[PDB]
């Protein structure tokens, strides 16, 4: 993926998946793993959220 | 040491060394009723004022930048 | 001949001394002066500052002290 | 030893046992950083703010520490300019890796990127490396000057570091033979102003209860030379030790003028009282010298040796300029002076301040140590924590290119080369956190060589600062930084056999 | 003229000394939690209690604390969220505050 | 204001006014804190723009 | 209670009660004498004199009690 | 707790302290006009407003 | 631990709104919470770290959205 940004010509390389039958790094568009994307949208959010509301508790001392 | 009132004095006799500049205006410790300190006949070195607060400076510098001690503290019985 | 344990109170008997070879009296004024010096330094450290400018500014203010006590210098046979 | 078995937790403790000998001299990096005072046995706590002086008297007793303290060692000896960099450098690299080991990442893995990493730092040093020997180094020496400033830059004596620059610098032109500590001894003098500070070409030292008894010496003399003689000179079986002392008391007088020796050297006490006695002589008597004296009056011009009892050389008034003996402050001082080959400089503290010994210490030599490296090495670069942000930035950069283990491994090591401009803006006393931010902003896209001021506690273009550092010398800093941590990953267990 | 009062009595100053300690024990344990740049308090039950929350007053109601200083200093955080209802968090620093000036 | 007042009200009671102004300054000085950046500067200058 | 003069205060109004002056007092504003009358500080003579009275009489029962015994304590 | 969207909930929060008091002539706001349920989970973006 | 209580009922909320990813938000949110509290010990104060975090996030869903 450093090539997907560093290299504007290689525009078609941001799918890289995990093909789990071998373990190598391998086209995902093609190989077809999709996701959709609310659900990693708000996956993230609620992420960051929660991490937030922790990192905001620390009124005790133990 | 002696029981007069610290602050009062302190500021009478700093509104009195602002009306007139002098090193003998200041605390009559043995109660003579003046604080005219020359006439009650004290005198000391400068340089051992001088030496004083240079000596004191230099202390309070080196103290003010060292932060490292080490102790055991194992509690011995 | 204090039971001292750290070495800044050793470092304050250093000063005591050398106060005292240098003069003999007037040793209590060192002590008594850093006292007071660090009385301040520990609410400025509290505040938040880091020492190496009240160093710098304790310095600039020794040098002030030194400078009026050379003005308001007076000598006799 | 707690869990010392063999494999990963033995390197788990020397990584905590390197953070520990780290912790101690973390907080001494830069001119303006925090002394240590540490107990010492009999009580002679050393002040020393230089963290290789902090080093030498440590209680290292982990083999860690001692595999450190010795790389350290290595450092001092091979060049002055770095050691607590390099220290607080290989124990951030440790403890980076650190979160790394534990996973089961293979130390030979990290050994493997560690020396990739070092060589493209190398790489991008070199390529940076900026040559500004040519730039008016022989002739217009104002540039040596300006470079020596920074030693006290904004501090009280900025006001007379203009001249003390100049005149270091034109000392060192001539004398640029590989100074040292020793070649170049200071001697502290009370009394007087702080602005006719001088440097003379040879020694100083002043005759003590121990060291002269004879006064009004020749001064105006052309052929001095030290005599070291192993001998004392001052002043019913009694009456033949009687004889015994009379007969020596009048043989120690004929290496005098017989003999031909204006200075007599011996190491036992020459009597003041005695003078009268001593007046007789009409020369100059010195004893209880320091090695140092003897060593720069030895290379200055050479002083003669006596071992017999009448031993006589023809060195005994050889060839050496001039003799000097001039009052300071009050008080004579004597100085060897006037030689043929007098390769030394002696600064003549003159101050009121006693407590300044510090002090002068942390500028002159500094500065000193600034301007002997600004003429020996050629090419240099804007650091104080700017080069260390290239180098991150730089590895930190090709860790993404490059696919395998040793990836991330770059990457943490980039992550601890940023360690350096903390320390520094930390031992400042600046919030360090923005310093960073800061740094890391007005470097990646601003500029590469923006460095911090410590006289204003913010950030600047080191460049036009002429914050120099020698390409050369922070080559082998990085390299024996490296080296170290490499040492200490490739390492198991340890091998007691403490009785049998 | 010359000296005044002897003031021989000295030993309930100190005691006072000890409860400005306390009360500036529980103050900068509440300091924290003040502002939207602020952090929540650093403060742990005995019995072993736990709440969680920006507000000081809540905080001033978990401590189950032994000094009446402290307790009175509750009491004053209170009595402020009721008469107004915001500013209660300052009221305890500059509570505090002030008795270490009374102190020096 | 109370810090000059104190200095306007020369006495015993003075340093004691001087002190009351100091201690309930900290509110500023812990906003501040929360903030990192030095609440002292921010105090000088808050201190110096009011004063203009 | 405010840390005020003793000895030189019992004198002046011993002086004060010399001359007659029933009516001079302390005042803590400025530690000297004054007419209590005119200061404002004045109490009821009932209640003093209850005070007086009852001090004597708990005083003398105290002082008339020689010999304390103490049985066997529970704890 | 609510710091990014007090901004947000500023007007909806003022508007539901208009319902309970009279804007006009209420000298005193009631504070037990207005009860809050404890509801375990949810999110501060999920503000929810109830009249009954 | 309670805690444990807040992460698992974010957890259950999550998995209410969209269903499939409770292990990775779970993962995720622990992942920041460890990094944030070494960065803390890093001497930040936190609520720079709330504040970065959004920003964060608000970039990242951005750029989901574009790529
Ligand atoms: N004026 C300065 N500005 C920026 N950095 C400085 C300055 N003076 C010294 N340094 C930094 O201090 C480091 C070493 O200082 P120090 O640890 O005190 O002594 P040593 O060189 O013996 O290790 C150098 O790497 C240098 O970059
Ligand atoms: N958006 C803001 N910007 C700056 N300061 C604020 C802001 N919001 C609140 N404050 C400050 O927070 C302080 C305390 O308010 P608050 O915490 O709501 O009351 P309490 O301390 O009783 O809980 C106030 O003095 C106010 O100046
Ligand atoms: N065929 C596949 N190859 C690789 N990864 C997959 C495949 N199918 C699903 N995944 C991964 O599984 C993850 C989500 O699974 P998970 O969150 O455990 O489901 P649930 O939320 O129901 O537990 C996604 O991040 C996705 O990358």
């Amino acid at each position: 993926h450093n090539e997907a940004q560093v290299n504007p010509e290689r525009k078609n390389l941001k799918w890289i998946g995990l093909d789990l039958s071998n373990g190598k790094p391998r086209d995902n568009k093609q190989a077809g793993v999709f996701e959709p994307t609310i659900v990693k949208v708000k996956s993230l959010k609620f992420a960051t959220e929660a991490a937030i509301t922790i990192l905001r508790i620390d009124d005790l001392i133990k | 040491n002696s029981g007069m009132n610290p602050i009062q004095t302190m500021t009478e006799v700093r509104a009195r060394q602002v009306k007139e500049m002098n090193p003998a205006l200041g605390i009559d410790c043995l109660h003579k009723g003046t604080n005219d300190m020359k006439q009650q006949h004290v005198i000391e070195t400068l340089i051992g004022k001088k030496q004083q607060i240079s000596l004191a400076t230099q202390m309070v510098r080196m103290i003010l930048k060292i932060d490292d001690i080490r102790k055991p503290g194992e509690s011995e019985e | 001949m204090m039971d001292v344990d750290h070495q800044i109170a050793k470092l304050m008997v250093e000063l005591s001394k050398s106060q005292d070879d240098e003069i003999g009296d007037g040793t209590t004024g060192v002590v008594v002066l850093a006292g007071a010096l660090l009385e301040e330094a520990e609410q400025l450290l509290d505040r938040g500052i880091h020492p190496i400018r009240i160093a710098d500014g304790y310095e600039q203010a020794a040098r002030v002290a030194i400078e009026h006590l050379d003005k308001i210098s007076d000598s006799v046979l | 030893g707690t869990d010392s078995s063999q494999g990963i937790p033995q390197l788990v403790s020397n990584i905590s046992a390197c953070q520990v000998i780290a912790e101690a001299v973390r907080t001494t990096l830069g001119p303006r950083g925090m002394d240590k005072l540490i107990v010492d046995g009999r009580g002679k706590a050393t002040i020393s703010n230089d963290g290789a002086t902090i080093l030498k008297l440590l209680d290292v007793v982990h083999p860690a520490a001692k595999t450190l303290v010795d790389i350290a060692k290595s450092q001092d000896a091979e060049v002055g300019d770095g050691t607590t960099s390099v220290t607080l450098l290989a124990a951030e690299f440790l403890k980076q890796v650190k979160p790394y080991v534990e996973e089961g990442l293979h130390p030979q893995i990290i050994i493997r990127a560690f020396r990739t990493a070092t060589q493209l730092a190398v790489n991008k040093i070199k390529e940076i490396a900026v040559t500004v020997k040519k730039a008016d180094k022989v002739e217009q020496r104002k540039l040596l000057e300006k470079c020596a400033m920074t030693a006290l830059s904004s501090k009280l004596i900025s006001q007379q570091k203009a001249f003390f620059a100049k005149m270091v610098v034109d000392a060192v032109m001539m004398l640029d033979d590989l100074l040292q500590l020793k070649m170049i001894g200071i001697k502290k003098v009370q009394g007087g102003a702080l602005e006719d500070s001088q440097l003379v070409a040879g020694v100083a030292f002043k005759k003590t209860f121990s060291y002269a008894g004879f006064e009004m010496q020749p001064k105006k003399y052309h052929n001095p030379k030290i005599a070291l003689l192993n001998v004392e000179l001052e002043l019913e079986d009694y009456q033949a030790i009687v004889d015994a002392e009379w007969n020596i008391l009048y043989d120690k007088l004929e290496k005098i003028h017989h003999s031909g020796a204006k200075v007599v050297l011996s190491k036992l006490p020459i009597g003041d009282v005695a003078t009268q006695y001593f007046a007789d002589r009409d020369m100059f008597c010195a004893g209880r010298v320091p090695e140092e004296d003897l060593k720069r009056t030895m290379m200055a011009c050479g002083g003669s040796i006596q071992t017999s009892v009448n031993a006589l050389s023809a060195d005994v008034l050889g060839r050496c300029q001039v003799f000097e003996e001039t009052q300071i402050g009050g008080e004579r001082y004597n100085f060897f002076t006037g030689c043929p080959k007098a390769k030394t400089c002696t600064f003549i503290l003159r101050g009121g301040a006693e407590q300044f010994m510090e002090e002068t210490e942390r500028s002159l030599h500094d500065a000193i140590m600034i301007v002997r490296r600004a003429i020996k090495n050629d090419s240099v670069v804007a650091g104080g924590g700017a080069i260390e942000m290239e180098l991150s930035k730089y590895l930190r950069d090709y860790s993404r290119t490059i696919p395998g283990k040793q990836q991330l491994l770059i990457g943490a090591y980039a992550k601890a080369l940023e360690i350096i401009p903390r320390q520094l803006c930390d031992n400042a006393g600046f919030d360090a956190t923005n310093i960073l931010n800061k740094l890391r902003a007005r470097h990646a896209q601003g500029g590469t060589w923006y460095g911090v001021d410590i006289n204003n506690e913010d950030i600047a273009d080191n460049f036009e600062a002429f914050v120099w550092e020698p390409a050369m010398v922070r080559i082998n800093a990085l390299t024996a930084a490296s080296e170290a941590a490499c040492l200490i990953v490739s390492v198991d267990e340890t091998i007691k056999n403490p009785r049998s | 003229r010359g000296k005044g009062a002897y003031q021989d009595r000295d030993k309930p100053a100190q005691i006072r000394f000890s409860n400005i300690s306390a009360a500036k024990a529980v103050a900068d344990a509440i300091r924290t939690s003040l502002g939207p740049k602020g952090m929540d308090k650093m403060i742990q039950d005995g019995k072993g209690d736990v709440t969680i929350t920006n507000d000081g007053a809540t905080i001033l109601k978990q401590m189950q604390v032994l000094h009446p200083a402290a307790r009175m200093l509750v009491e004053l955080s209170k009595a402020q969220d009721i008469e107004a209802g915001d500013g209660t968090t300052s009221v305890v620093i500059i509570a505090g505050s002030l008795l270490d000036s009374c102190t020096k | 204001r109370l810090t000059e007042y104190s200095r306007t009200l020369s006495g015993m009671e003075s340093y004691c006014v001087r002190a009351f102004a100091d201690a309930m300054e900290v509110i500023p000085s812990t906003l501040a804190e929360n903030a990192g950046l030095n609440p002292i500067s921010t105090v000088t200058e808050l201190r110096n723009r009011h004063a203009q | 209670n405010a840390g005020y003069d003793s000895a030189d205060l019992v004198a002046q109004l011993r002086a004060a009660h010399s001359e007659g002056n029933t009516t001079a007092g302390l005042d803590m504003r400025e530690g000297t004498i004054g007419d209590m009358a005119i200061l404002g500080i004045t109490e009821s003579f009932q209640v003093k004199r209850q005070v007086l009275l009852s001090a004597a009489e708990a005083a003398e029962v105290i002082l008339r009690v020689d010999n304390i015994i103490k049985a066997a304590p529970r704890k | 707790v609510v710091s990014q969207y007090s901004s947000l909930l500023s007007p909806m929060s003022v508007n539901a302290v208009m319902k309970v008091i009279d804007p006009a002539t209420a000298t005193s706001v009631d504070l037990r006009d207005i009860k809050i349920v404890k509801k375990l989970g949810g999110t501060i973006d999920d503000c929810e407003l109830v009249e009954g | 631990h309670p805690a444990a209580k807040v992460l698992c009922e974010l957890a259950d909320l999550q998995d209410k709104e969209v269903g499939d990813g409770t292990t990775s938000v779970v993962i995720i949110a622990a992942e920041l919470l460890k990094n944030a509290d070494e960065l803390v010990k890093q001497k930040i104060h936190p609520t720079s770290v709330i504040s970065g975090y959004r920003l964060a996030c608000k970039e990242a869903v951005r750029y989901i959205n574009e790529n």
